[PDB]
């Protein structure tokens, strides 16, 4: 259904918050929208690692 | 009396992969990857044209079963569905029709 | 680090890297303020490069094309199934290099932090092995926060640590 | 740890584009926090990590500088801007505030 | 989401324990934040009494450290400053907040980013 | 490494990194089995990590044109070198990084391996200069393999070492 | 560096990496210069294997379309932005990761000259903390050219030294 | 160094998929061996490295876990399975065997 | 490719040394792996007795280091085992094998990929 | 330091490919210069840094080598090359230049 909200990007299922650099959602998309990748997850690490005794 | 040098560590499980390891539980990580949706056509800048049961020929050819959105001005994008069912009422060929949809998907 | 510190702590929540101090009035997990807010930087100028260096002008990336006009279809597939692989490629290839990079930063940082408060205590403390330095004085609150400022004093305690260390 | 804040009372017309600055004693962080507390109200932080804008806070507060020497700049102010504001800084286990900068239509 | 409210008594006589309490209400004050006691002479600077963390750690402002004492409620959400040896000068606007901020998820002690209410305590009899 | 460990070693064929030892009992050139292993699954990783992330679909990268059809062909030719020149130039910097990444990470195990055997022989041996470590004591087999195993007790040889070391 | 030698210095025009000595006979900044043309080299291959491993054919990147051909000029404005895209991240990606690596570079040279010095000098000289060494004996302008040299005799100056330190 | 393997006899039917569980004294390897042993002939490797299929086995065995334990998998189990399976570590310079666990069909 | 053959006394007296050995053909015992001799005792699991590199480098068994022995001859492919001070528990199945596996172009000794045929030495009179 | 440059004379025709050997004492550089003097005149440098070519110096001169032992290469001779050819190093605060060779028609 069409909304009156305000994104980006749009995928024909639904719109993205284009603040990340790539997606997997859909390769046909519309607007500026992220770079599409064939991954399943891209996790940048930021903390250490978690050793706990 | 000792003082001991050390690090941060919490109950999280997240994993991250480097590349002499995988599977590695790390304290924070950040997603670089985008994978949910909304689920609804959003405007881009402006309000995409919504065709409903109607393709853009049988919109641009003015099909009698299709003159309630005939009043739209400029719009963004243009949304079909998959398989309308109104087009052409009367069978024929639409000469250069994926041209005439790259022209008209934003005006 | 995995290596001469070979646990990570779970009761200390200010900072990523700190202190602990065992005394005679009490002990505690102080947090190195400097190195983590430092670290902290860094991790956020990472991120913020890898995400905001990818500017993207406005495109639709699908085509329709007849059935008279299948090269056309094929060359576009080829175009848009050759910048798929290349940002995947990319894309995990960097994550993995990166990710390798910022544990390598954990690492430095924590051995920057033993390398410096081993330089105060020259021979006031001897090194346990855990990760640990066990004085041959009495350092009292005072103390263990001159050690955990940069300011410790060596020759205030030199001769008294000096006499711990000859007896044994 | 020494806090100075100037300068002490400004006035000025709506629509200055005003400046307070905050020097600390000790440059062991670059970060500084600004808070804005009106007559008989608890402060509102404003500014934390010398230049993140907290929640809920209008865009035109600002904040800059590092080191010994941070900045809370205000573009076009507003009637409602008369207030005193405050810089403080969290050192080890210590948080030092300065004292305030008085605004005035 | 999360709403401070302090109580206590706003007439004190001079050299006499001083006791005030603050109420948390969305939020667990033994889970994840640490809770501070901020007190504001009248035309002067706020100044930081002292903080309590989530795991029981209590730290005090320097020159007032032999004289506060911060106390959680382990039951319901309440946290309590008891300053003793009570003069005039101590007659202030007395505030309790939250302190940290979660970033890369690590909490930080830097800021107060929530304040209650403020209760005057005059100290005259 | 090529710094103060300046020559390799080629009668050591069991692993990358390792000992030499000299004895009364006799000479030998053992290895350091845990740091060559875990060398081994690192340089693994990195290598399947390199080839194996590049997935790729079926295509065909040639096409046919008429002779009016020239803006087509020199369109496909533009994607077609750029796609080269872009693989090229990332897979030449690429190996020429990893390259340096991977030699950097050998004098690192090599390093942390001095490190580790000069930690548990605190005062009881002196280092020597070209990466080797001369005792004070008499250590025998049980002594050499409790050394390269990581086990070595320091109280045990302490006093025989000082006295050792305090008479030169 | 900017940790434990937290100044640089605008007297020593010769050499990245140097010394100087205080001495009877004057002083002055000496350059050493081995590490300053190893690191030219180094910096000299990074360079040119940045530049010159760029190898681009003979194009031409502009096309001209009508008005009744506006896929074909979409999908080659989609091929030149995917370009421009690709290569203005890897670019800037790549300038930012090779900086930290230089700086990284020049810090580790930094530092494995302060270790080489530190070899040498094993207790004949202290570590004074901004990066510098106080000898126990009179090193003259032979002995300190041998130190820079690489050939600093330890046996020579050991007693000198060793009656020095126990004085104090 | 000491070897346990479990279980020690081990009966199941064709198809069944069974598991065979190690466990090894000291972790400083993570790796192990798996040796198959038919009655009156010599053992033959199957799993090296604790995760490699030496040339020439089946695919249907399998190996698998790290650090104090080892598992040994058998997806679709054949008439001809039935021997004596051992795991092998070399640590140092020793070559530590764990009892066998007997398979019946 | 590598073929191993061993050959020795299948009877052999109490207190009396034991010797076999293994020929080679396919390989050179010189030049690039190592060679082990394993027992294995009727109903008891495999034990390692002993390993010569292509070095001339020997590591035993502890528990038969004392009277074992490993020998090579570096003229034609073979390699012999010495076990003195037999007693009725080294009545057993001895097989010669070749460890070592080559990744990165560095061989290790960690496993043994091609083994003997297998040659029972009973211990009795 | 101890710099040997062979051969100590040379003849040779036009087009001649002739190369000239300079070995070093010590090998703490990779770089050496070489000088080219004619009668009555000072030298002129023409490869310094080991490999790098002087402005102004024809394409035809080269150098080549490392660590003890470095190459100068002149490929299409001239009748203007009859001179004397210096190899010259620096290596902590002296300059060393090795004994000519004279280059003949
Ligand atoms: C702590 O370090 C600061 C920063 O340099 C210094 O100015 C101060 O004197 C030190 N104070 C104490 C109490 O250690
Ligand atoms: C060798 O190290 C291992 C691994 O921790 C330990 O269990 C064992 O006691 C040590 N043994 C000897 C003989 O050094
Ligand atoms: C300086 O070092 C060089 C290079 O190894 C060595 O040959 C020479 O003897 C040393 N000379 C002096 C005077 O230190």
């Amino acid at each position: 259904p069409m909304d009156e909200c305000d994104a980006k990007c749009q995928t024909p299922q639904g719109a993205i918050n284009s603040s990340l650099p790539f997606q997997n959602v859909h390769p046909v998309t519309i607007g500026e929208c992220p770079k599409y990748v064939r991954s399943a997850k891209l996790r940048m690490v930021t903390g250490l690692r978690n050793i706990p005794s | 009396d000792t003082i001991c040098i050390g690090y941060h560590a919490n109950n999280s499980t997240d994993t991250v992969d480097t590349v002499l390891e995988k599977n590695v539980t790390v304290t924070h990580s950040v997603n670089l990857l985008e994978d949910s949706h909304n689920g609804k056509l959003c405007r881009l800048g402006i309000a995409p044209l919504q065709l409903g049961n109607c393709s853009v020929a049988g919109w641009i050819l003015g099909n009698p079963e299709c003159e309630l959105l005939i009043s739209r001005e400029s719009w963004s994008y243009i949304v079909e569905k998959p398989n309308p069912e109104n087009g052409t009422c009367y069978p024929g060929h639409f000469a250069d029709y994926e041209e005439l949809r790259e022209q008209l998907s934003s005006v | 680090i995995a290596g001469f510190i070979e646990g990570g702590w779970t009761g200390m929540v200010d900072g990523w890297y700190g202190y602990h101090h065992q005394n005679e009035q009490g002990s505690g997990y102080a947090a190195d303020q400097k190195s983590t807010q430092n670290a902290i930087n860094g991790i956020t100028n990472k991120v913020n490069s890898v995400i905001e260096k990818m500017n993207t002008q406005f495109t639709a990336v699908g085509k329709e094309f007849n059935k008279l006009e299948r090269r056309m279809e094929n060359l576009n597939k080829k175009v848009d199934d050759g910048f798929i692989d290349i940002w995947t490629y990319n894309a995990e290839l960097l994550v993995l290099l990166e990710n390798e990079r910022t544990l390598d930063f954990h690492d430095s940082n924590v051995k920057n932090l033993y390398e410096k408060v081993k330089s105060q205590l020259k021979n006031n403390a001897k090194e346990i092995g855990n990760g640990c330095f066990e004085f041959y004085h009495k350092c009292n609150d005072e103390c263990m926060e001159s050690v955990k400022n940069g300011t410790y004093d060596y020759p205030k305690y030199s001769e008294e640590s000096k006499l711990n260390r000859e007896k044994i | 740890i020494q806090m100075t804040q100037s300068p002490s009372t400004l006035s000025a017309s709506v629509g200055d584009r005003v400046t307070i600055t905050c020097r600390a004693s000790q440059s062991i962080s670059n970060w500084m926090a600004w808070y804005q507390q009106k007559p008989g109200k608890a402060p509102k932080l404003l500014i934390y990590k010398a230049s993140t804008l907290e929640s809920g806070v209008p865009s035109r507060f600002s904040g800059g500088g590092s080191g010994p020497e941070f900045t809370l700049t205000i573009s076009s102010l507003q009637p409602d801007d008369s207030a005193t504001y405050y810089c403080q800084q969290y050192n080890s286990y210590m948080y030092t505030f300065g004292q305030g900068t008085k605004v005035e239509i | 989401q999360v709403q401070l409210q302090e109580s206590g008594p706003g007439l004190v006589k001079p050299s006499e324990t001083l006791s005030l309490t603050c109420a948390v209400s969305g939020n667990s004050i033994s889970s994840e934040y640490y809770w501070a006691w901020i007190r504001q002479p009248p035309g002067m600077p706020p100044e930081w009494v002292g903080t309590i963390y989530h795991t029981g750690n209590t730290y005090y402002n320097p020159s007032l450290k032999s004289r506060t004492t911060i106390s959680m409620d382990t039951s319901k959400n309440q946290f309590s400053l008891r300053l003793r040896s009570v003069t005039a000068a101590d007659s202030a606007v007395y505030y309790c907040a939250r302190a940290g901020v979660t970033i890369f998820g690590l909490t930080l002690p830097n800021y107060f980013h929530h304040w209650g209410q403020g209760t005057l305590v005059t100290v005259s009899s």
